[PDB]
């Protein structure tokens, strides 16, 4: 479902929201955008890291 | 596609309480001493 965070959008209810919104209101939306890239990275390095480190712990 | 004038909107994807939210935009809808400097043979050894 989820590209990275953001799930997937419909073109046609998606080009109506867009013209919905003001030019005040596209910042905040590139930085929602980042925190919820950037937090689904970090899980993914969480997981690979935990794994990484129990086996540091059993060698 | 999806841009809309001269905006470059086009890099997205496109495919208890139950409040709503807008998608696109999230909205509701040691050491021990030893004797001497410790106080005696200084004051002591009658031999």
């Amino acid at each position: 479902q989820y590209y990275r965070g953001l799930p997937l959008y419909e073109k046609n209810t998606l080009l109506e929201r867009l013209k919905q919104l003001t030019p005040n209101e596209i910042k905040e939306l590139e930085h929602l955008h980042d925190a919820v890239f950037v937090n689904t990275g970090l899980q993914n390095v969480r997981k690979v890291r935990t794994k990484k480190w129990k086996k540091y712990w059993q060698y | 596609x999806x841009x809309x004038x001269g905006r470059x909107x086009x890099x997205x994807p496109x495919x208890x309480x139950t409040x709503x939210v807008t998608x696109l935009x999230x909205x509701x809808x040691r050491x021990y001493l030893r004797f001497h400097x410790x106080x005696y043979x200084x004051x002591x050894x009658x031999x």
